[PDB]
């Protein structure tokens, strides 16, 4: 009946005066957008249907072709920017927020995943969105006793939509909507579905990607301990954006980093630095590289749970990126650390991995690394172990190496190189 | 996850 | 800041 129209008998019948003939015509839209290949976004658009469908999302005696253009316009605002606009330009925004009070489940869901759709489009349709009100329509079709109690698939399309209202920085979602969203989110970020609980996290991930107020907006909602045991999550999909949120919240104050470390996050880490998906591994290093730039006593944290040899470890073998992560982490430590501390660090075989790192064709890593050297002759001074740090960079050819950096093209490199030979190995 | 088209 | 926000 509707299988495989053409563009010009859709129009025919979106056209005609016929209200069913149009739901017919409309549901053959419907299928060609659906179909899995290439669908036709830009021939409807041109053929000029969208003002027609989203005029049918009004019509609440047509339940059939509310759900029919509903859908066809959610499928042209999945596409480009410029086809999203088109959905936003037909008046749809204030139509589809209508939809969602609808009694058809169905047809709400539809609204819900168009806006969704819309406002994942970036900040612009993200606020304008919001601006037409559907955060309250939104969030009471979550109001219930029990979570459990609605569609699995219904329930995931909110989760999904709201996790799009959160998403972007510039700007960030505002404010009030964020601290209205956020209880909400808090709720679903307990649901035991692992869709639900990965586009949770990925919302609280972006609601803490940004300056500190953000963060302590969320940190004060008591999410960081249900942030750490999703990330001893099974499901890598759950995982990857925990270990993002985790990773967010610890560039804040140390206050708020503290909270991770008392969650019992560090205990998951041994798993984290180890990890296959090499992804998960980069963002436990970065992680990591912002643990070790907090207080000693936070620093003796990562110490105590025999973290600094998983470090000494990703630092010996790893995707580059990964052990870019992990220089940082160790000039960070051997910054703001204790003697003892970066004697430990030491004893943990840190020094040997280091230099051969020295051997990459990256200058800002070389810059990282050769500062942690510094650091730590810096803290041999104090001991007067200067010579064995000495003796032991020459051990591994590491002084075969800095004494080759001075005739670096770089500024920091030829300098920093030149004053660690000059100073230490003179 | 940006945007989601129903198949 | 020592605290990069690598983003």
């Amino acid at each position: 009946g509707t299988v495989n129209w053409s563009v010009e008998d859709i129009v025919k019948g979106i056209n005609s005066n016929n209200l069913e003939s149009q739901l017919q015509a409309t549901q053959a839209a419907r299928k060609l957008l659906s179909r899995e290949k290439q669908p036709p976004i830009d021939n409807i658009i041109r053929a000029g249907l969208i003002p027609k469908f989203v005029s049918f999302l009004g019509k609440t005696d047509c339940s059939p072709i509310q759900f029919e253009s509903a859908w066809a316009l959610t499928n042209i605002a999945s596409g480009t920017s410029e086809q999203t606009k088109a959905v936003v330009d037909g008046g749809a925004i204030p139509a589809f927020i209508s939809l969602l009070a609808s009694p058809h489940a169905h047809i709400s869901e539809q609204a819900v995943w168009a806006l969704g759709n819309i406002a994942g489009d970036g900040s612009a349709f993200r606020d304008l969105v919001i601006k037409h009100g559907a955060i309250d329509p939104l969030l009471a079709l979550l109001a219930v006793p029990d979570l459990s109690t609605l569609a699995c698939g219904y329930l995931r399309n909110l989760t999904w939509t709201l996790s799009n209202l959160c998403r972007n920085k510039n700007p960030a979602p505002p404010l009030d909507a964020v601290e209205q969203i956020l209880p909400t989110l808090v709720r679903l970020l307990h649901h035991n579905d692992p869709e639900v609980l990965a586009d949770s996290c990925w919302a609280i991930s972006y609601l803490t990607d940004g300056p500190n107020e953000r963060i302590e907006m969320v940190v004060k909602k008591g999410v960081v301990p249900q942030l750490v045991k999703l990330l001893g999550a099974t499901e890598l999909p759950i995982v990857t954006p925990a270990l993002r949120a985790i990773g967010n919240i610890v560039t804040g104050t140390d206050e708020q980093t503290q909270k991770v470390i008392d969650a019992g996050a560090l205990a998951v880490f041994p798993s984290l630095l180890t990890n296959p998906k090499t992804n998960i591994q980069k963002e436990a290093t970065w992680t990591m590289s912002n643990i070790t730039a907090g207080r000693q006593d936070q620093i003796q944290q990562v110490v105590n749970h025999g973290l600094v040899p998983f470090l000494v470890g990703v630092l010996s073998k790893a995707d580059f990126k990964t052990q870019k992560e992990a220089a940082w982490a160790i000039t960070n430590y051997t910054s703001g650390g204790t003697v003892e501390q970066i004697v430990y660090l030491v004893h943990c075989g840190i020094i040997e991995p280091l230099m051969n790192l020295l051997s990459a064709k990256d200058t800002k890593i070389i810059q990282v690394i050769l500062d942690a050297i510094s650091n730590i002759f810096q803290a041999a001074e104090k001991l007067g172990e200067t010579e064995k740090l000495s003796i032991m960079i020459e051990e591994c050819g590491g002084l075969d190496k800095i004494e080759a950096l001075q005739r670096h093209e770089n500024e920091s490199v030829y300098k920093a190189s030149l004053n660690l030979i000059e100073k230490y190995f003179s | 996850p940006k945007k989601k088209r129903k198949v």
